């Protein structure tokens, strides 16, 4: 049984540093193995993408059209990764999700099997994020 | 009066058995195995006998059964400690050729690119390899598969064996004896006038072939027909003549050996690069000493039959590739021929070089067994195969009516005639010491 | 960055069965293993077919999806009141595309 | 050993009693041929054994050429002797002997008890 | 005195020793190969007299040799097939529901899982169908298999049948076996009437526990046997002189698919059964079973007082491996409840019963943690007609003053079966050569 | 007119009257259970047969030695020993057989030196 | 006047030949040695002096030490074949230093290893942790892995099972003889003047070692020098101590031992927490004892060569670690140790403790094969073996330095040598027993 | 006085000792097969001897008593030594190459003397 929490705050102000804070509990020892993504969707319209973050040795791997704009950090002791995004804009108005890369685990005497795609089994309920003064 | 009996010892005495032989190598590794064969003899004496008789029976006597089920065996103990091959039934993202391709080459040769496992389980790496179109299969730049991995997968061939047929000897066993013929005319029955005594015999090849006997035994002065039943077009004919006639069998792509490492002390030795300019492997036969010989055999077919009907060669009927076309190994590879030009001619009532185009199959699997197969690993080099033809395989078609326009077509789709026709003089027989017969004994008491 | 075409709109109705196919541009193809998603309204996004063709053990049966060369298809058999939702295309070029949306009425 | 190992085959049966000692002689002489040739080597003994014990144990042991008192039925083969050691050869004698040659191992078997029970008694007085 | 020594050549001289055996068939079956020397037409029965041999049983080296034989025999049966240890994955393992009776809720299992293609890069959902005897829970639930944590092996391989065919252990040269022909043959004693045989007759190897099936029963009168008749730690062996049938059969029309497992080696699953499914059950008349429960009791009284209450009640308990029968009906594996063949008691002075068997596949059988089986699906049903003539029973002692003896059947090992099947023989070596006083004295020329 | 081992209860005057029938009948996992009992039974039969053939008795079912009966072996007639068993007879012999064949093989050898000597006389 | 040839069957007639041996031992639960599967040894030991016999024992030609070579690695690959498999555990290892009450010749030693792994189902992961040593972890480019993954896939061979030496004596088949040379001072090869035959020899401890003889049979009265020849450069000249000097080698760890699944009934043990301060093992050797000892092959080595030359002794020169250290067994766990401590040494003519470092490595080659390794299971509990070094293994250098300051040092890269101290006194050989001699015999006729 | 006790003493010595010497000759895993092997291979030996001494005039009979003709360029000996002097194991080397022709003399010399006993029990 494992749950995708969320936090973060409401009304905030452009242009500065916003954090989210996703924390898994039903973990222990299955964080090294599945990756873990930030998606984000206005209002009305269709989903978008952030970035990767590592599960245990830690990699950065970003959407190419918010390069230099969002930094994701890790811990690897409590289970939460942290979303820091910069420059935000009154159009940025979206809600936040944190999800859990798949993993499909088979291993043979002759050899490992890997993924193909990157699905998203748990998803989290979500907090949506305003931008007023 | 009256007689008295007795006890002879050691007297000739044979009656008809059979008996499993054992090995007998000259001591020259080996598929073959010949490690820890026992040495021969380098006398074998032959003792002629007078004044014997002895009716042979072909195709009945299971000394050629009996080695017909050490041939599976021996390479069965060959191919346990190879290395599985097992894997890589991974997708294969394949291309075709370039670097001056050629029109008989068009799309036989294959470029394909596919994902392995490397010495570190969790990770991988992209490998490039050279398959013959023969040896994929599609999936509906395309993504081809392995023909041979929805079926039984198998294993490779180690690199320090060879399929080189040494000629090896079956002596017989101790308290047992073999018979061999020396006559001229010979069914696959007959009273053998000259009958020889030997225990350890001459060389005998283990090659095996599915169209044309190759590096056989030679005839003696004529052309000779072996038949169950002539009469019959089930039977297959078993045709050797006294002339060989060579073929000089060349891969002429110059390629290199890859090695591609699939697992810890596991190692797939893929195909490198071809090297060169490429050209499609060929058989080179003589064009006057191939129609002379089937000049020296329509003499000897015409005696079993009338002379007034007219013989047609054309080729095999139709099938699976590897039972109707040639097949046989020249240096670890597995050439299939296309026999179209050697059979071809017609014969009525009284610069020279024939070429025949050869496919390559990487892959060759067992004629019975099903359950594996081998997978024969490139030769780096020119392949250069020359041999001798020795003897042929014909099947009479179906039907002919009226007696007349009988014509003659390949076939042989057995792999037990190869080495019936080199045994042709042997039957196993079992011998008895003792007997009994009348006397004027009168032992003295005591 | 590339939006995958997909129908904003489809017209729903119990008892028959309906398709919705997602293609852009495919001249090498790397996007061979389509994913999609089903959100009902607001709450959380679902999967429902994973790689290509497979599904999650808990899900309706009805659901199926097929993989034609470069296209794309989604075919839900009986509709009922409850499936009227939002699905999404998901591929995959350089590192994650999504698709625009679907609406069943 | 002027001809060899089996080698007045077809001759005659007078003239191959000499040539005896050949065959005697010469009836001895983890991979697959390793199985076999343990199997045709516990045969070649089981074979030599298989005869040897059932001559051994009738009135003569070791003897090449052997005879015993038990008395010919006439009536089996009803020929000459003119021709037994003169043209009748080996091969084609056993073909007309073989259809009740089972019976005659056991009469020698009774034949040479008696004649060794008369030698039991000779030896009462000594 | 004139005496001199003599040696006798061809003497009967009887030793006791171990002895390898023969192999004989009556002319793939890999449980039993029989490539061995066919049996005699007409075996060579020959009655001794003025001999009293003494025989021993439960010390008998023909039952030690013979249970390592099956035991290789079955080890050289399952190295040539198929390996299932693609088999320990994650089961999306539910219910099944439709034409289901009262009593079958639970027991059969609609079972999927995640399986490979040719392709070593493309996966499937594959479902079969497992009975409850062979999934444990881990917390539309997860399950796997109970072989999991413990040895992986393998399935027998499909074509082979495991039918007792009957088997004949014959002594080599130099050897013989004495078959005594004793109507009331105590085990532990000496035969009057000792008779030698050279070839058993026909010997069925089967692997039963609770009760004995396809026996050699007695000729006039039921017997007991036991180690010690008064410890109650053995177990009590138990032959019938009169037959009695056993109907057991499995109602259900099941199909049998194969998928593949990989490299074109494949995994015959369990396919949908067809119409409606019932419960597997043995047929035992009453009126052949209460009679002859009458006489077992009557030879109790031989070896005990008469006036003595004797009591029939279930088995003690454990592992369901023992303390249920357990047979080979079609090459398929039953365990049957016995409790109203054991629920009886005696004053001191048609009737058909239905018997609940369950279905198993993964059986171990051998007391081994190294290897077991998984046993393939027959098509159509299962039908067998046996006799049942062996009560292996276990005396549950320990009260006293001879007060309700009761009686337990137990059958924990399973080298007990084959006892009362080998009864009559026992290896003898012959020594040809002896000496004796004579007077006879060897010349000398 | 009995069988094998017919008359392995009876007295010795009769039993060893027809008493060749016992020499004469001396001689996958399967195969290798077969195989080692094969071996075992060529080497069984000729473990003795060296024994017997060590003597004088190369091939005699029944023969004679001049080695004397020694009198504390036995203790016990003689006319009652062809008119009881063979199984009885052997266990009041069992313990001393093999010093009975120490003294059977000397003799048989000084013996087969004897006749080396007079006649190599002549 | 004349003479005739008479027959003598069962003469005291011996010639050299070769053939197999036997299996022995006594007191009977699983042995990789002397299995389950043996004949028990004889209770009396018939050894028969000889008198008038001259025999020429001929050691480093007989082919019992190279049928040792052939058995001992046949039982050593049987015991390794119903086995569990570690063929995964060579995914990559993240690995650090481990500092938990270090030493400072420990830091850097042991690593604190951790990796993904298959848990009794093959859809579920685990992250387990093992330790491991330095010798047989490398790096790859933290990332670390092991040094039989580029080599072939191994196992871990069994923890129920031990490789205890338990002593096996070697029986000669029926017909033939072994003779045991009685003489006190008989050297490699040459004639003895005083041979006892056997039926079957005695007590063989089948220990392996590179560079000093453990546990084997003691000399009688004077060390003795054994070479092919006294100028040889090569060919591990070897000597045998008269008196036993003794050796204790321990593990001071309390090392503990946890079972980590592989899968399906594949259960591995691995290294667990080490418990209290870790020290060095290391062996201990008497000073005294040890200098006095080296001071008696002095004398002996004194006499082969010149008189008053000074010899000097060194520590090895290089190789592999399996060479250049002392390999041994100490219940059931390889050691590889320093010997530089035990042989410095400078002695000139007119004439407490020392330790030995020592480094443990879990995975090993035992013999030159490729094809094979196995994992040491970590066995649990403080080890404290104790054994009698009784032989040197030395290997001289070249250059005629005016036959001055001769160099010894341990060698033994050729490991079948262990066992030819302990079957010097024995040879195979064949029995005749048929013979011929003319007489006056005139065979009469009957 | 044990087995091979008389190997050094002389023929006149060692020729009560041939009971002995004679009486020894008979006596899953890889101990399996192998000790198999060794087995069978000690008997076909013990019986090599037996059928090439059977084959003669005598069966069994330790000493065995033959009418050759002894060649004296073999040995170019005389009794005096060849029976109070040297040991067996030093004869056989002075005729390890002669075997071949003293062996094959022998069969045909006794072969020769079967006919005589033939016609004496045929044409009596
Ligand atoms: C064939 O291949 C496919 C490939 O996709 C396989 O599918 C995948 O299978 C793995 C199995 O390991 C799954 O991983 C597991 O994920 C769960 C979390 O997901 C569960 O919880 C979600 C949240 O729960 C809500 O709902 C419940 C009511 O059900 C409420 O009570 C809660 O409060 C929450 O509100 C839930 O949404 C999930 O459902 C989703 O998926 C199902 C299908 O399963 C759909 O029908 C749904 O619609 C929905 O989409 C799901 O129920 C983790 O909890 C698991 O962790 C356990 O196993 C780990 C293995 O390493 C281990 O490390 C963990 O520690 C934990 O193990 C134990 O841990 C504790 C002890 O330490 C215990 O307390 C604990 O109980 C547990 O026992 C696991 O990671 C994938 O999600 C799944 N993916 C997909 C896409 O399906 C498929 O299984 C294969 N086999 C077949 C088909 O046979």
């Amino acid at each position: 049984q494992v749950q995708l929490r969320e936090s973060g705050p409401g009304l905030v102000k452009p242009s500065e540093t916003l954090v989210l804070t996703c924390a898994v509990s039903g973990g222990g020892d299955s964080f090294g193995f599945h990756y873990w993504n930030w998606i984000r969707q206005p209002p009305g319209k269709g989903l978008e993408w952030i970035g990767h973050i590592g599960g245990s040795s830690g990699s950065t791997d970003f959407n190419p059209s918010l390069k230099s704009r969002v930094t994701i950090s890790m811990d690897s002791s409590r289970n939460q990764f942290s979303l820091r995004l910069k420059s935000v804009t009154a159009a940025d108005t979206a809600v936040y999700f944190c999800a859990r890369k798949g993993e499909d685990f088979y291993e043979d005497d002759y050899g490992q099997y890997f993924t193909a795609g990157w699905f998203f089994d748990l998803w989290g309920p979500g907090t949506p994020i305003i931008i007023s003064s | 009066e009256n007689l008295w009996v007795t006890v002879y010892y050691g007297v000739p005495v044979w009656k008809d058995a059979e008996t499993t032989l054992f090995c007998a190598s000259d001591a020259k590794h080996n598929v073959w195995a010949t490690h820890a064969c026992v040495p021969t003899d380098p006398n074998p004496q032959e003792i002629h006998l007078e004044n014997v008789t002895e009716e042979f029976n072909m195709w009945k006597n299971n000394m050629v059964e009996q080695m017909h089920t050490d041939i599976i065996s021996l390479w069965d103990q060959s191919l346990k400690p190879c290395v599985k091959l097992t894997p890589l039934c991974v997708t294969l993202q394949c291309t075709n050729v370039t670097n001056n391709i050629t029109d008989d080459m068009r799309g036989e040769l294959k470029n394909c690119s596919f994902n392995m496992t490397t010495e570190l389980r969790d990770k991988k790496q992209k490998v490039y390899s050279l398959f013959y179109r023969l040896d994929v299969v599609q999936i509906n730049n395309k993504e081809y598969r392995l023909i041979n991995c929805n079926t039984s997968a198998c294993t490779q061939a180690c690199p320090k064996v060879s399929f080189e047929p040494i000629p090896i000897h079956y002596c017989a066993p101790a308290g047992f004896a073999i018979l061999k013929c020396k006559d001229k005319k010979f069914n696959g029955t007959g009273p053998c006038p000259s009958v020889s005594t030997v225990q350890c015999t001459h060389g005998i090849k283990p090659v095996v072939s599915t169209q044309l006997l190759l590096n056989g035994s030679l005839a003696e002065e004529e052309v000779m027909i072996r038949s169950e039943n002539i009469t019959n077009n089930a039977k297959n004919i078993l045709v050797q003549f006294n002339t060989p006639v060579q073929i000089n069998c060349t891969r002429p792509n110059n390629n290199t050996r890859k090695s591609i490492r699939i697992g810890p002390g596991q190692a797939f030795y893929a195909t490198g690069d071809i090297i060169g300019d490429i050209r499609q492997a060929h058989c080179n036969v003589s064009k006057a000493t191939w129609n002379e010989t089937l000049g020296k055999v329509v003499k000897q077919l015409r005696k079993h039959f009338g002379n007034n009907t007219i013989i047609r060669f054309a080729n095999s009927s139709g099938g699976d590739l590897e039972v109707t076309t040639h097949s046989f190994n020249c240096g670890g590879e597995f050439f299939y021929c296309n026999t179209s030009g050697l059979f071809n001619s017609t014969w009525i009532s009284n610069n020279d070089s024939i070429t025949l185009p050869c496919r390559i199959k990487q892959i060759i699997n067992m004629w019975q067994r099903i359950g594996q197969c081998m997978y024969a690993p490139p030769i780096q080099g020119v392949i250069r195969c020359v041999s001798n033809i020795t003897g042929l395989i014909l099947t009479r078609d179906g039907g002919s009516t009226n007696s007349t326009t009988e014509t003659f077509r390949p076939g042989g789709g057995d792999m037990r005639d190869n080495w019936r026709s080199e045994l042709y003089k042997y039957k196993v027989v079992k011998i008895e010491p003792l007997g009994v017969a009348p006397t004027r004994c009168k032992r003295r008491v005591v | 960055q590339f939006v995958l075409t997909q129908p904003p709109s489809v017209s729903g109705a119990p008892g028959q069965t309906v398709t919705i196919s997602c293609t852009g541009r495919s001249s090498n193809f790397g996007g061979h293993y389509v994913q999609w998603y089903q959100q009902l309204p607001g709450t959380a996004p679902r999967l429902v077919i994973f790689e290509n063709d497979r599904r999650p053990s808990g899900v309706s049966d009805r659901f199926s999806g097929s993989q034609s060369g470069a296209s794309a298809s989604l075919t839900i058999t009986g509709l009922q009141s409850e499936d009227e939702a939002d699905y999404y295309c998901q591929c995959y070029d350089s590192s994650v595309l999504f698709g625009r949306g679907t609406r069943l009425t | 050993v002027f001809l060899g190992f089996l080698g007045a085959a077809g001759s005659t049966m007078g003239a191959a009693s000499m040539t005896l000692t050949v065959q005697a002689r010469n009836l001895l002489s983890l991979t697959v041929w390793g199985i076999k040739q343990l199997q045709a080597r516990v045969l070649a003994v089981e074979r030599y054994l298989r005869d040897q014990q059932l001559l051994g144990i009738w009135g003569c042991s070791g003897k090449l050429i052997c005879c015993t008192n038990v008395p010919w039925n006439s009536s089996w083969s009803n020929r000459n002797l003119s021709e037994i050691w003169d043209n009748m050869t080996w091969l084609q004698w056993d073909k007309e002997i073989s259809n009740y040659t089972q019976i005659i191992y056991g009469l020698l078997e009774e034949s040479q008890n008696q004649q060794e029970k008369n030698e039991q008694d000779l030896l009462a007085l000594d």
